[PDB]
């Protein structure tokens, strides 16, 4: 109910403000990069529960897994920084 | 000279610590003198609720003891 | 006699030493803790500012500001209406009109100068013979109408009047330089 | 009484108009050295409340700094009209009071009094920074020298 | 194209075609300050005519009186006296140190560092005392007219420059230090407006925009006009033909002015400072109010000036800016038939297009701070 | 007495900002060789005051052709994000305490993306379309790292929550160690916030627009400043002084606070491409580096912390 | 050497009317340094004097609070300084009317008067020459 309230009473004094105020008186290359954002805003989902996972025992096949996500990112976006996807220079 | 920003770095640095002790003070106050209890589990939850039906006044904070 | 900037002596050296020294001027951001040193001193040290209207600028005595028609001891005028202020003035601001007084005086019916035309160029008081039109000192005498900004005879020689305590010290000042 | 309190109210609001001053810097010519020589420390613009320089969809007050053209003129009354009201205009130097040593020329405008109305015109090839600022204060006490609330009330 | 208007709402109008975020096509706009100087000066004695030249390029203004007064002495065939060809050099090289001053933190400024405008500007303040000390007027100095200078230098002068230019070195490294080695400043500067010597000449540049492509151009070391021909002083060429190049062409160039200025001090010489030609200068008001002669020397002069024996000329005058240029025609008149203005920033806005290829929208605001683009001169 | 210790939360925080302001201008002044506003009120005090009243008493000149809602509900959520953000501080006892916060506050803060884009969207133009998409674009490729950081930094202390690092920095700062991530943390809390040097979207609305997203523009920063304080250099913390902790807070949050001046004030700006390769060609490496260096620390070292 | 501040401080502080003054002059002229009184003028304003100050603020003046009818308690202008003290106070001198006076000559302004850009006694032109072109008048009787 807390959340609820804190929210509610910060859209009120937002539009309170807004109201006073009345009442007083192409290009590929951004579409890349937001391509680019997404495939590491995944790899991000993918990557956030580490802080649970590496409580496990499986120690040996964290490590592995999360080498292994970390190596073909970092190997991706070394292929689009060789295929000049990261330039700007149209 | 430079000591003409601190009437309003203080004033700024007031405003920033009021919040901290305020919630502290509020929470020592609506919690029977003792931090709020966190529930990051349901074990912590179950202890408080089972607290509260032992308290006989529907309250958490109030401890009975040894005494009953 | 030359030089050159952007040009070494020559090649440097590879060296482990000099290119771990470049890598920690890239990696630590060596280059720009000195601009913010240089912010900091800036910071503690003290400010050129004044309180304006309690603390002016300083000016000399051949500064040029507002316009004055003088007078001599006696009270008498100085213009004698011979027209060499009109002539070089070169925004063409100074409208004179003379004529012959009940005394028999070459002296004006008509001196106009608009502000709004002129430049502040002192010819007028080079050319003067008689130490009679004089850009003043001040410089404080703004208006709300573009009409408050075309002076006349009367309104230059109320100027004179007023500021003559100070024109006449300033000229006694610089009078030996011209 | 109802006056009272209305006169306060418009000290208040005029209070705040001329302590917030924002100018649009038409800088032109010659006459904008010294309005930057103004923003300088020893003038320190910034100081009053009159901030640097900031955008003309925001700013309140319009500084016309120099020879204005007949090829600039369309351009000056755009921002003008662009402004939000309640918006006031200082003209600084001879060029822009009556078109000063171009006065006789074929492209200038003798007066942006012409192209847009003017409250403060401060004379001078160029004027001092302290001229500026002089004129700048006199503005802040024609603000200061409002009644509209109390032409509202008694109308 | 993705095509723009940009520069107004400060009477710059560029016409940008972009192609995403590269500019293909800069076509600059001219005239928004056009009032027609050239033409009034037609109407104008050779007096009346002095204070347009102060108001060309109005960051140095007696660089320009200079020319003027160069170009009429030609004509009259006279020459001024030693103490006023080395007060001229003095102001001169004081003009360009506010000139440098002027350029570095403006293009500073529009590129985002803004701390040196405010740090240096007070310096400004403090050399518009001289000017005023000097002439009465902070920036406007008619002070320097054909014949000499108008006025001599008041007993307290010389110490106040001395204890300046003690300083501005000083005041100049801590500039350095923020800008010169900065990676962003770098960044922003290096390997922008590159532009070759052959191209450069074609194009008719002048000043460090020659000078900063490996050129060997000055017009004090050739072709000088003043006792520039006494003084020592050094010449900086650069390299690349970038925007750090010309940077720290104009910094060495203000330094090299504290080293005239150190020897215009100490060995300024005695004397007076107008040509003791009566029919071309004035003479002195106690002489005006006791000899004859020089009271009708007065009046004419102040009324119909001195003639000018026909002919043409042009005189060009090492400015901050680079070359700049009278062609002045005369008739046995008063007055002049014709004067035309050569600026350094007309040529450089017209090679803006070439040196704005294969660059974004962000490198041209700096691409122009790197010419020091005053429109006084270029609309005249 | 949660609606009191709601007011006050968000009244200080206000008056922070409007005083934040004021700050900025008399550190500029003064590394400038100037002063700043004294004259309005004593040093300046007044001024914020001023200005609002000015602004909230302008006149508002709504471009015709745009959309009302967009208009109005791109401040607003901005300034509802600036404000729900600053809830789940540990200062040192938070008014909402969540687990997960830290990820709550990613959220709540990629969220005004929406805004920096309807508005362009709204302004019917392509300039201000190209601006907002390169902001928009900026503003997304460094929440990458802004995650990628607390996200290998979280393992030091095995829990999303805010009331965990007290304990973590218990006895050493977060600094120490991860020096490098701050660093780059640091820097994303500037291009996040459009601030100098990442100003490249102020460097078009009316008055009361103009002034909501200045308000959220400095409580970001101060709350940005506020995290770094909390995580990187965490303060004391006495179980019986939570007065200790919250001054010691408040003089880290203000020395870092300033440092955003002290910057804005020292450097030039960027240029957009060059911006776009400084993070991903030396922030997103090392990051991901620094992030199996840290997945691997915990093991190599028994030093694996705990869930609670 | 900070609590040798802290005393400059403290003096400067007290150095005035006490509270009261102390408040109209910080409020007036935000500042509160001690000067020397060099001077004071007809109309009720003051001129301080410190030589250790920088070149600008080692002189300044405390205007008056009535000037003509006026309350100038908190509108001020640097117009209200007579012209004696105006040339002392630009920096054209070094030595002030007590001790340099000026020329005593009549037809010279004994009240100053301050800008009247809009006051009721402000400047109106108009022209000052009499009529040129005098017209013909027929007299009041007809033939
Ligand atoms: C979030 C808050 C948003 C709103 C903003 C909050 C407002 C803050 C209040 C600021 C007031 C400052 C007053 C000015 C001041 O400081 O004095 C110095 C000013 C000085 O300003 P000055 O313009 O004369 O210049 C000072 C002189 N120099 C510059 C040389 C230093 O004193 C005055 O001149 C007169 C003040 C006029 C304004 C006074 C306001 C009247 C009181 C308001 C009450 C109105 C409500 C009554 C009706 C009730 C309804 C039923
Ligand atoms: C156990 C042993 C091994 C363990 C593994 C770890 C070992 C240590 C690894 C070293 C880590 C190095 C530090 C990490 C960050 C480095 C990032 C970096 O170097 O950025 C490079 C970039 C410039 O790159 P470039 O353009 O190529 O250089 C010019 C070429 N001549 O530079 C930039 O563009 C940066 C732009 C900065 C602009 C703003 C600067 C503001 C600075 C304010 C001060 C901030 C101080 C930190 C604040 C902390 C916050 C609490
Ligand atoms: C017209 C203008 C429009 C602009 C509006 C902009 C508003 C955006 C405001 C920011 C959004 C905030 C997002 C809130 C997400 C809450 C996430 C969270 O952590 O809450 C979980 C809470 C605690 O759970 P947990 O932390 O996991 O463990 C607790 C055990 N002790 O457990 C809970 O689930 C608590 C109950 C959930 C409360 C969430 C309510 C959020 C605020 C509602 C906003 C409503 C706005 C109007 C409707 C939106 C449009 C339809
Ligand atoms: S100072 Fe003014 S009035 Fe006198 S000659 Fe020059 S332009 Fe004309
Ligand atoms: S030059 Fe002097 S005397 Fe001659 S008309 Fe002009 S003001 Fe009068
Ligand atoms: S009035 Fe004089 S200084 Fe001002 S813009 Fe015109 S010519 Fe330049």
């Amino acid at each position: 109910m807390n959340l609820y309230t804190v929210i509610f009473i910060n859209i009120l004094l937002s539009l309170t403000l807004i109201l006073v105020a009345f009442w007083l008186p192409f290009s590929m290359k951004f579409f890349l990069v937001a391509i680019t954002f997404l495939l590491f805003d995944l790899e991000i989902a993918l990557l956030l529960p580490l802080p649970w996972a590496i409580q496990t025992i499986k120690t040996s096949t964290m490590m592995i897994m999360a080498f292994i996500l970390v190596t073909i990112l970092s190997l991706g976006l070394a292929y689009e920084w060789t295929q000049k996807g990261l330039e700007w220079t149209e | 000279m430079w000591f003409e920003i601190l009437p309003g770095l203080a004033i700024m640095g007031v405003c920033l610590v009021i919040p901290g002790v305020s919630t502290a003070y509020i929470h020592k106050f609506t919690n029977g003198g003792k931090e709020k209890r966190v529930a990051r589990v349901q074990y912590q939850w179950y202890l408080m609720e089972r607290d509260r039906r032992i308290s006989g006044v529907n309250r958490y904070y109030v401890s009975k003891g040894l005494e009953n | 006699t030359y030089k050159y900037v952007n040009k070494k002596e020559q090649e440097s050296e590879v060296d482990m030493k000099s290119a771990t020294d470049n890598a920690a001027r890239i990696l630590m951001w060596t280059e720009l803790i000195r601009g913010l040193g240089m912010t900091l001193s800036y910071l503690f040290r003290e400010p050129a500012t004044i309180n304006y209207p309690f603390e002016k600028g300083p000016l000399s005595p051949r500064f040029r500001g507002e316009h004055a028609l003088r007078r001599y001891p006696s009270g008498e005028e100085r213009c004698i209406a011979c027209k060499l202020c009109e002539a070089i003035c070169p925004a063409q601001a100074i409208t004179i009109e003379a004529e012959p007084r009940a005394d028999g005086s070459r002296r004006t019916t008509r001196y106009d100068i608009d502000m709004t035309k002129c430049i502040y160029c002192g010819f007028c008081q080079e050319a003067c013979p008689v130490d009679a039109i004089v850009e003043g000192p001040n410089f404080e005498f703004s208006t709300e109408t573009h009409e408050e900004l075309l002076y006349n005879k009367e309104k230059l020689l109320n100027n004179g009047d007023k500021w003559e305590a100070e024109i006449a010290a300033n000229i006694q000042a610089d009078y030996l330089y011209r | 009484r109802a006056e009272y309190v209305v006169t306060k109210l418009d000290d208040l609001i005029n209070w705040a108009r001329r302590s917030s001053l924002w100018p649009m810097t038409f800088g032109l010519a010659c006459c904008a050295v010294e309005m930057m020589h103004m923003a300088a420390p020893r003038y320190d613009m910034d100081r009053f409340g009159v901030v640097f320089r900031a955008s003309p969809r925001q700013a309140d007050v319009m500084i016309v700094a120099g020879t204005l053209t007949n090829k600039m003129a369309p351009a000056l009354r755009k921002v003008y009209d662009q402004m939000p009201e309640p918006r006031y205009v200082v003209s600084m130097g001879s060029c822009a009071n009556g078109g000063g040593y171009y006065h006789y020329s074929y492209s200038v405008v003798r007066g942006c009094d012409r192209i847009v109305p003017v409250d403060i015109y401060v004379p001078g090839c160029p004027p001092t920074a302290e001229a500026l600022l002089y004129g700048i204060l006199q503005l802040q006490r024609k603000i200061k020298r409002e009644q509209k609330l109390k032409i509202w009330y008694r109308r | 194209n993705m095509t723009l208007n940009f520069g107004p709402q400060g009477v710059l109008r560029l016409v940008l075609e972009l192609s995403g975020e590269m500019v293909r096509k800069c076509d600059p706009h001219i005239g928004l300050l056009h009032r027609g100087t050239e033409k009034l000066i037609e109407y104008k004695t050779y007096l009346q005519a002095l204070p347009y030249f102060d108001r060309l390029d109005y960051v140095s203004m007696m660089c320009n009186e200079q020319a003027y007064s160069i170009a009429v002495e030609k004509l009259l065939n006279i020459q001024p006296p030693p103490r006023a060809q080395w007060i001229r050099v003095l102001f001169g090289e004081i003009t360009r140190i506010l000139n440098h001053i002027m350029a570095v933190t403006t293009h500073a400024l529009d590129i985002g560092a803004m701390t040196p405008f405010f740090w240096m500007f007070e310096e400004r303040e403090k050399m518009f005392e001289f000017y005023e000390r000097v002439s009465g007027a902070r920036m406007h100095a008619a002070y320097i007219r054909p014949g000499g200078v108008h006025q001599d230098l008041p007993l307290g002068l010389l110490d106040d420059i001395y204890e300046f230019s003690k300083n501005f070195s000083l005041r100049i490294d801590e500039v350095e230090e923020m800008l010169t080695n900065n990676r962003i400043w770098r960044n922003r500067t290096v390997d922008i407006g590159v532009v070759t010597a052959e191209d450069a000449l074609n194009y008719g540049f002048s000043g460090v925009m020659l000078r900063g492509s490996g050129i060997q151009w000055d017009l004090r070391k050739t072709q000088p006009y003043d006792v520039y021909d006494q003084v020592e002083f050094d010449v900086p060429i650069g390299s690349r033909g970038d925007c750090y190049d010309r940077y720290l062409c104009r910094v060495e160039e203000m330094r090299q002015s504290l080293r005239i200025i150190e020897q215009c001090l100490n060995k300024m010489p005695p004397g007076e400072i107008k040509v003791d030609d009566a029919k071309v200068s004035p003479p002195k008001r106690a002489e005006m109010k006791t000899s004859m002669e020089s009271l009708i020397h007065h009046f004419k002069l102040y009324t119909e000036g001195y003639q000018v024996p026909p002919g043409a000329t042009y005189t060009a005058i090492e400015a901050p800016k680079g070359e700049f240029g009278v062609y002045l025609v005369s008739d046995g008149s008063s007055r002049p038939y014709r004067c035309k203005i050569k600026a350094p920033g007309f040529a450089h806005l017209a090679g803006l297009d070439k040196m704005s290829k294969g660059h974004m929208l962000a490198d041209v605001v700096a691409i122009i701070g790197t010419q020091d683009i005053v429109f006084g001169e270029i609309d005249r | 007495m949660f609606f009191i210790n709601i007011l006050t939360l968000l009244v200080p925080i206000l008056i922070a900002m409007a005083f934040l302001t004021l700050v900025e201008r008399k550190i500029l002044g003064y590394m400038q060789l100037r002063k700043g506003p004294n004259i309005v009120g004593p040093y300046g005090i007044l001024q914020p005051f001023a200005d609002a009243m000015k602004l909230f008493m302008k006149e508002p000149m709504r471009p015709l052709t745009t959309s009302m809602s967009l208009f109005i509900i791109a401040p607003t959520l901005s300034l509802t994000l600036a404000l729900s953000l600053w809830v789940p501080l540990p200062m040192p006892h938070p008014l909402i305490n969540l687990n997960l916060g830290i990820l709550f506050i990613l959220a709540t803060s990629s969220l005004s993306v929406y805004s920096i884009l309807w508005s362009g969207w709204a302004s019917n133009s392509k300039y201000s379309l190209f601006g907002a998409l390169r902001a928009v674009a900026q503003t997304i490729s460094y929440e990458v790292t802004m995650a990628i950081i607390l996200l290998s930094v979280l393992l030091m202390n095995g829990s999303y929550s805010l009331q965990t690092l007290i304990t973590t920095q218990e006895h050493m700062w977060l600094l120490l160690p991860a020096w490098p991530m701050a660093m780059m943390w640091f820097i994303s809390t500037l291009a996040e916030t459009n601030r100098a040097p990442f100003d490249l979207t102020e460097g078009e609305y009316a008055a009361g627009p103009f002034a909501l997203f200045f308000m959220a523009e400095y409580t970001n920063i101060i709350l940005m400043n506020a995290l770094t304080t909390i995580i990187f250099l965490g303060p004391l913390y006495y179980i019986n002084l939570p007065e200790l902790y919250s001054t010691n807070f408040m003089m880290e949050a203000l020395l870092l606070s300033s440092t955003f001046l002290w910057i804005r004030a020292s450097y030039p700006r960027f240029r957009y491409d060059q911006l776009m390769h400084l993070l991903w060609k030396n922030f997103l490496p090392l990051t991901l580096a620094l992030c199996m260096w840290h997945i691997s620390l915990p093991i190599f070292t028994a030093g694996v912390p705990p869930y609670m | 050497e900070l609590v040798e501040v802290l005393k400059r401080g403290v003096q400067q502080v007290t150095g005035h009317g006490g509270l009261r003054g102390l408040l109209r002059v910080f409020f007036r002229a935000n500042d509160i340094r001690i000067g020397t009184l060099v001077g004071e003028d007809k109309y009720g304003n003051k001129y301080y004097e410190d030589n250790k100050q920088f070149f600008g603020r080692h002189r300044w003046v405390i205007y008056t609070t009535e000037m003509n009818g006026k309350n100038t308690f908190w509108d001020v202008d640097g117009s209200m300084v007579p012209p004696e003290w105006h040339r002392w106070l630009h920096c054209m001198t070094d030595d002030p009317p007590t001790t340099n006076p000026p020329t005593a000559r009549k037809f010279i302004w004994t009240n100053h008067k301050f800008n009247v850009s809009a006051t009721p006694e402000q400047y109106v032109p108009y022209s000052t020459t009499r009529k040129k072109i005098h017209e013909w008048v027929p007299p009041s009787t007809p033939y």
